[PDB]
């Protein structure tokens, strides 16, 4: 291939010079008009907007933010350092004392705080 | 704004008087059609009282009836308070998934599960950050109104360092799930550099005290919590769709759950509706499955709107009418709307050209509701928008009748297009091919 | 947190609301009206037959169809067998629409419902030891080993629990979990005795004040004892053993961990999976450690099955472990679905048929409409003047149950805007001219689309 | 330049009034339909309306995709023209009623004005500044400069392989850096290395520039769908990997107008709503249009344009129901139509004359009426479909201008589909040896 | 050893002079088609032409697969046959056209001659060595490893990409072990444990290995035989490197792709490579579609532009249909089920029926060759049927016949085994009877329509 094409802006990615495209577009794509970035979850985040669920999903505005701009392996190597702890208050919070507790904010992870796979 | 002007933007509500049910002749922008807004009335009344679980409701009508504004009045008089889903049939025929997940996750998305919450969220800009190793270390946070000092645990300094919190950065942190965000830096920062990273933007510095204790509504469908339990990081097919035919054991396992949220008080269960329009696309399969669906006390109120004769159901060959099985129809009850009469159509023509704020003199209005009456509703309000250009091209001050008769004159009705289908038949692509491209 | 709602628990009624069971005598008769039917005595006292086959453990595979037309109560039976076999006997109900997948071949779908009717029911011990973290503190070895200069021969941790505290005297191996796990002095853990490992749940929210910031958040301490030793009861389906084996869970890869993050699409499970989870499964019965608790698929519209669902359905009823398969239909004489020259009866093929229970459905009486309509007013909470009574069965038996059901919810929205604290003849009167049948529509139709026209319906 | 099908096509051609003049801007006649376009112009560019549709309708080769192109023309860059046949929706990755959904937000642009500080120079300096902050020095043939560096572009000229006497360029606020290469100044720091050495800047080491960014809604859709470009390394495995379309939920769309609206109120962001265009829409199918029924009522959807040749025909997907145009009649009462018409012996002169002089030819007047002719006996498309041969044949015999004897050898190399038919069938009378196959 | 249809047939039987012997190889007659077939072997073993097609034509059971095996066996191991019936070429990963061009590569074979280029010792040391990256957040990286390599002739230290330690490091190498490091790919193996030290008080359950004898570093050169069709699918989904994306193109669920004409137009380039280095000999073979009336009109279309390649093999198409109906197109009707067009591409070998002799000279062969003994009553009472019955059921019935005579106790088949035979396993027509008759009305008891 030419380095016209792979090198200098025949690659539509490739901010430089000639693709004056990239540099604005990754910014404001990515960033400014993308609602994942942490400012525009923050205004969205109520009643019934788009983010009410994101206070019992258990990520933060962080890591939704994440979640949505990493690949899916490095998101894989990122569930690689995280702790199973719904899991094991399967195991603890059993009794009717207990209630069955769940952080709230946990509270939509139904399916993590109760299975069998924990149990057996 | 960004909400340019749309066929039903005028329609504001369902026009009916809030004690007796009574429509009033005109208001909220719908006319006539008032035995059907009584009547659309009577089940919005059901859907708000939300006891009625899985009533399916038919408006029936020719074209140009009102059935979709109808359904439009509906919504608006709903509120935002209670679920409104809007689907097509044709939304249902997925590659992705089958015909029955599609319903069901419409019938999910329909179904509101709220929550009432306060949370402490601490927000301010970093003054400073000092550690000490000998793990602990001390947080210095601004607002416009405050400044305080904090303690931080070693895994707090652990969090800073991970998320690169400077000073001059905006962050939140919720005390309840302990999880630093960072929002941004602060706009007094702008001249700290010369150049910016991509992933960089500046704030406004937070108001107010430093940690606050908001009481927040939070409003789920049944949908989002199936989406969100479908695989580890479910919520991010909430919005690129990329979900599976989810398995039927998951959402017996949530349904189970928002009882017991009900029974301990956590969350208020509040159902919606479902409009399904052009009910008539979907087929024998679909239609066998909504029986069951709405089975469910988890079943919406379904409302659906047809415009078909005794016509063929689709998937099948045997012709029923409104398109549908009488199976299926044996479960509905069927709304009306009639054709509207010349003073209907006068009131509903002033109502669009004050939408499009188009001021019309009086004997366009006129000659514009005798076209409504000669080639129908939708063909005489969009020359409306029409005649409004035309006259701009004159410098008019009004549309006169000459903007609208040239209006009538440029573009045809369907009517007088069929006519000149009939009239050219050979010159045109005939249903077996033939055509002459010859003079 | 959450602010909770003090509300009374009210509940929504559907059209099956008014249904509470079979209502049969222990003679196993039908009774004229009880547990909300009226009438059907025979298809009844049958299906009081098939609940006491279910519940008798010798069934395998065998087939029921309802038979019967549309509005005859054979979804209402079927709901009826269900509650009558109550939460603890799987009851799978589906449509034949459901089994049209895109994602596997229709008989994975089929077998797939097929083994989620089928349950078993595992019970094992729990057994733990639970609390907040009181103390870590190892004790030093009689005999260390040279060179090393540390040797503990004991690690000693105190667990509390609401309901009391216990030192506890721990194997030291036990410091690879504590140093990987970050258990610390206030932490929430528990010691599980079949690894003597431990695993943490969290700081205890005893600490939730050490700091005016600390990353994460705290769990309550234990509620029960401070040693757990309990037997467990786990309902199980031999659908969870399918998916549980032929999509591991728990693996720790970076290609699990891929997988786990993306969409769990179905997979046409081997019957060699299925077959060896039978064994397994026959053997733990054998031990007497499980009970297998066969339930009902319940596949409603079965007309909508095709000739390949049922020519499958043949082999699958014939496994040894199978749920019954109760069938309704409601197609007369009919074309099947997968043959389109071949027509039999209820739509379901002759060779499949033989094998069938028929139990069929017939119309209802006018005073069985009637007793129907009593029945749904006071579980709609509807109160209706007799002549509104009568005016509502009399649509009843010149149009359909099903509508005259439909006018009381209307009907009622009506009366109390109108002020009246129960529904009469003028509301009634009124319900049935804002919502139409689906004949008196069909005669707008039939008038109305004649032919095209401007204002005319489209054929 | 090259010279397709409608390149003389410049416009509208209309009056200040907007009366369409009887041939200009490569057009003839058509002229009520004409004005007709000029008046959906005028609706697009006030961007006051959504999803109003129109139709062009009329037999093939009447000019209705010239009509499409000018608007286009008419409308200039600025706005979004979207152009699709009804044919391209039955793609197999998604639900063709999520292919109509992705070509109206192409239909809706989003206009930024941009300003790039570019700065390109030779790395004279590069001091770290704390243990994050970086100070870099930059240096063209006009002077030096120096830069603090947030620790984000920091990295961002660390992860490239930037040292000193490197050449590099650098976007000050989209935080975009490339190493433009080694400066030459170091050519013989060895007499080999694996490197690419380039001459130093010579203009300014600072420029700045405006430019007017355009997006559409899609756009957003897309990068907010899934992790784009960069993002997703990973998708090099293809299969499951591939940035495969998925069936985007109307609560993306909606949460991304929030935004968008944002940036509006701002002042960052102009929204121009412009056109999607549909040719052979008879190519829909019965659930295509019962979901542009929909669609169109949306707040923000485009205007919409369609053409169809078809009569009275079978829809798609309903042989059952027969309609005029092949659309819907529910669906035809929503839309303008606008209907073509053949052309006259005398428009086809004149077309033949345009379109000459715009592929070059040049013809005699026997020339210019021998071709007519065959316009008006067979087809106008056949005609044109002439001009460019017998330029060919003109040339190998040395003519500088066709006449009637290459235009009487171009019409007997290539014939038309009438001829040609007329062959097949004489000859293809039996499956002999030398038969055309049934 | 185990027998089938076609076990009796060992090749052509032709003679030298290329006419049939009217009984040899297992053939009986077909003699004319059998010489046809002898040109085309001929055609095939001269490589210089592509492309050509044959069509087998004749009724079902008139040895027209026995022809195509044939071709196989006198063709021998070295060329590729390559058998594919019509139905297995509707892929639902794939376009239909892909797996055509599959089939059409898989029939070109090539012989080359690799040279593998290797490390081969004991390690007796190894020590990695490491950078402190710039904070690209994913830490410090080996930076190379040193290791030792000891062999019978002394030992040498590599100094390896640390591309190849990952090699290393996955095959979980350590110190004391034998490898094998190929530099061709970068490809590691462990062989095992030294000798030294093979003390029996392991779990590991080890393979000590002889110390490798010679030299440490090795040239080893051998001949590998592959397809076209297998550079397509190495290229095409790479697995031989050491990069990441050979390493997760390991991971990943096998699919098959619709390898583009510009990769295996570029593969003839390296092809030729290997020719003109003269390391490879190509060696064109034969695609045998069977029951080719089960492809479509656009197989049959591709297959035109498809054997206008200037590389193809031959194709032999059989077919037992009359005037049919083209598949795909069902306005179009022709004989043996191929369209008017390609037909007029291909050679016709029509194949005939077999005569009442031929059938008991058949029944004989296949006798002897299943072990059956068997009277020449009994013979001839088999080729009755054959005559009045398909040829197949005469050679089905001589397996149970023999089962029902050692059940008998006979050493050997008499008339009365086979009358047993002909009552317990009907032929398609006395059981088509037996439907008219029984299906005659409806009831219970009825066959289903
Ligand atoms: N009663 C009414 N009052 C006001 N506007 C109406 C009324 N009926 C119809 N319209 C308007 O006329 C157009 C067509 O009616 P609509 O209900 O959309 O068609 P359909 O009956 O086919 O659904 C829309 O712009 C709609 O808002
Ligand atoms: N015998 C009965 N007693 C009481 N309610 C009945 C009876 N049969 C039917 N119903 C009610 O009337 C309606 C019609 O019965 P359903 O089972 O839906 O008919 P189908 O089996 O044809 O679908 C349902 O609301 C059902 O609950
Ligand atoms: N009004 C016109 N004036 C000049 N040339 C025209 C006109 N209409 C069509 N043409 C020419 O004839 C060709 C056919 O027109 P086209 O719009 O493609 O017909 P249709 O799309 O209706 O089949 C175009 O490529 C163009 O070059
Ligand atoms: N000429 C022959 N000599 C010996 N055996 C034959 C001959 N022709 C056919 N057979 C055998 O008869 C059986 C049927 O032949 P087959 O090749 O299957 O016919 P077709 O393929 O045309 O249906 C096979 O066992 C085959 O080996």
């Amino acid at each position: 291939l030419p380095r016209l094409i792979w090198c200098d802006g025949g690659r539509l990615d490739k901010p430089g010079p000639g693709n004056l495209v990239a540099g604005f577009r990754s910014k404001y794509l990515n960033h400014m008009m993308n609602i994942w970035t942490p400012e525009n979850i923050r205004s969205s985040l109520e009643g019934i907007e788009n983010f009410t669920w994101l206070r019992f999903v258990d990520t933060s505005l962080q890591e939704a933010y994440r979640a949505s701009h990493t690949d899916v392996f490095a998101r894989a190597v990122d569930l690689a350092s995280k702790q199973n702890r719904l899991g094991h208050m399967q195991i603890v919070y059993d009794e009717p004392e207990d209630k069955k507790w769940t952080p709230v904010h946990a509270l939509f992870q139904i399916c993590e705080r109760e299975n069998p796979k924990a149990v057996a | 704004g960004l909400n340019l002007i749309a066929a039903h933007s005028h329609i504001r509500g369902l026009g009916v008087d809030a004690d007796t049910l009574e429509p009033r002749p005109s208001s909220q922008g719908l006319v006539g059609q008032e035995k059907a807004r009584k009547a659309a009335a009577v089940v919005l009344e059901m859907i708000k009282q939300g006891k009625i679980a899985g009533r399916a409701v038919l408006i029936a009508g020719p074209p140009s009836t009102g059935k979709t504004a109808i359904a439009m009045g509906m919504a608006q008089s709903l509120g935002q308070d209670v679920p409104f889903t809007t689907l097509a049939a044709s939304e249902i025929f997925s590659l992705e998934m089958s015909k029955t997940e599609a319903l069901t996750q419409a019938f999910r998305k329909s179904i509101g599960v709220r929550i009432k919450e306060e949370s402490e969220i601490m927000e301010g800009e970093v003054v400073e950050i000092q550690i000490d190793r000998s793990k602990q270390g001390k947080l210095t946070i601004k607002t416009t109104d405050m400044e305080a000092i904090y303690d931080m645990g070693s895994k707090m300094i652990d969090a800073m360092t991970k998320e690169r919190v400077m000073a001059g950065d905006i962050i939140s942190i919720d005390k309840s799930s302990g999880k630093i965000t960072k929002l941004g830096r602060s706009y007094a920062r702008s001249r700290d550099y010369d150049a910016m990273g991509v992933d960089t933007k500046f704030l406004q510095c937070p108001e107010g005290e430093l940690q606050k204790r908001k009481e927040v509504v939070h409003t789920v469908s049944l949908h989002e919590i199936d989406v969100i339990n479908s695989r580890t990081q479910g919520f991010l097919a909430l919005f690129s769709g990329d979900t599976g035919e989810i398995r039927s054991e998951i959402r017996d396992q949530i349904n189970t759950k928002v009882a017991e949220w009900k029974e301990e008080g956590k969350a208020e269960i509040v159902p919606g509706v479902l409009f399904i329009d052009e009910v008539h696309m979907l087929d024998i399969e679909c239609f066998s499955y909504i029986n069951r669906a709405l089975e469910s006390d988890l079943a919406p109120i379904v409302i659906m709107a047809s415009n078909r004769g005794v016509s063929r159901i689709r998937g099948t060959d045997y012709k029923s009418p409104h398109g549908l099985p009488l199976d299926f129809l044996d479960r509905v009850v069927i709304i009306n709307t009639h054709p509207y009469t010349p003073d209907e159509l006068r009131q509903i023509l002033s109502i669009r050209a004050q939408e499009e704020e188009v001021d019309l003199t009086p004997d366009a209005l006129a000659l514009l509701t005798k076209i409504g009456q000669e080639a129908g509703l939708r063909y005489a309000s969009n020359l409306i928008t029409t005649s409004q250009l035309i006259a701009a091209k004159r410098r008019a001050k009004q549309v006169g009748v000459e903007d609208v008769q040239r209006s009538f004159k440029l573009f045809y009705d369907p009517a007088r297009s069929v006519r000149f289908v009939q009239e050219s038949e050979k010159r045109l692509i005939g249903n077996d091919g033939v055509v002459d491209f010859s003079y | 947190i959450s602010e909770v709602r003090g509300n009374t628990r009210d509940h929504r009624t559907a059209a099956h609301t008014h249904i509470k069971g079979l209502g049969l005598n222990s003679s196993g008769i039908a009774e004229k009206q009880a547990a909300g039917f009226v009438g059907q005595c025979a298809a009844r006292e049958a299906c009081g037959v098939v609940v006491d086959l279910i519940k008798a453990h010798k069934m395998a595979g065998r087939g029921v169809l309802l038979a019967g037309g549309p509005g005859t109560g054979k979804t209402a039976l079927a709901l009826a067998i269900s509650q009558e076999l109550g939460t603890k006997i799987p009851f799978c109900p589906i449509t034949g629409s459901e089994i049209y997948s895109t994602e596997v071949k229709k008989t994975e779908v089929l077998m797939e419902n097929f083994r989620r009717a089928i349950g078993l029911r595992v019970r094992e011990t729990k057994d733990v030891y639970e609390g907040e973290v009181t103390e870590m503190t190892p004790e030093e070895a009689e005999n260390p080993l040279g060179g090393y200069g540390k040797t503990i021969s004991t690690l000693l941790i105190g667990l509390k629990s609401a309901r009391g505290q216990k030192k506890l005297r721990l194997d030291p191996s036990i410091y690879e979990a504590i140093q990987k796990e970050r258990v610390q002095v206030g932490d929430v853990i528990y010691i599980e005795t079949n690894t003597g490992a431990c695993k943490r749940v969290g700081r205890s929210d005893a600490y939730a004040t050490e700091f005016d910031l600390e990353a994460e958040e705290y769990v309550p301490i234990p509620k029960g004892e401070v040693h757990k030793k309990k037997e467990i009861v786990q309902d199980v389906t031999l659908h969870d053993l399918d998916v549980a084996n032929a999509r591991p869970q728990g693996g720790q890869d970076i290609i699990s961990m891929m997988g786990q993050l993306m969409k769990p699409k179905m997979t046409e499970i081997t019957d060699k999976l299925r077959m060896e989870i039978n064994k397994v499964v026959q053997k733990y019965i054998n031990q007497g450690v499980a009970e297998l608790i066969p339930g009902v698929l319940f596949i409603d519209e079965a007309h909508m099955l095709d000739i390949e669902c049922f020519t499958y359905l043949n082999k699958a009823l014939e496994s040894p472990i199978a749920p019954i398969v109760v069938l309704a239909s409601n197609r007369g004489i009919a074309t099947i679905r997968g043959a389109d020259d071949l027509k039999a009866a209820h739509g379901i093929p002759p060779d499949f048929l033989q094998r069938l229970l028929i139990i069929p459905t017939h119309p209802y009486e006018p005073d069985e409409i009637r007793r129907i309509v009593r029945i749904r007013a006071q579980t709609e909470g509807v109160q209706l003047t007799d002549a509104a009574v009568d005016r509502v069965a009399e649509h009843g038996v010149r149009i359909s149950l099903r509508y005259c059901l439909q006018l009381l919810a209307p009907a009622s929205i009506l009366a109390r805007v109108n002020g009246r604290t129960q529904v009469d003849v003028q509301d009634i009167a009124e319900a049935e001219e804002l919502f139409l049948d689906a004949r008196r529509s069909a005669n707008i139709l039939t008038s109305t689309g004649e032919s095209g026209g401007l204002h005319g319906f489209i054929s």
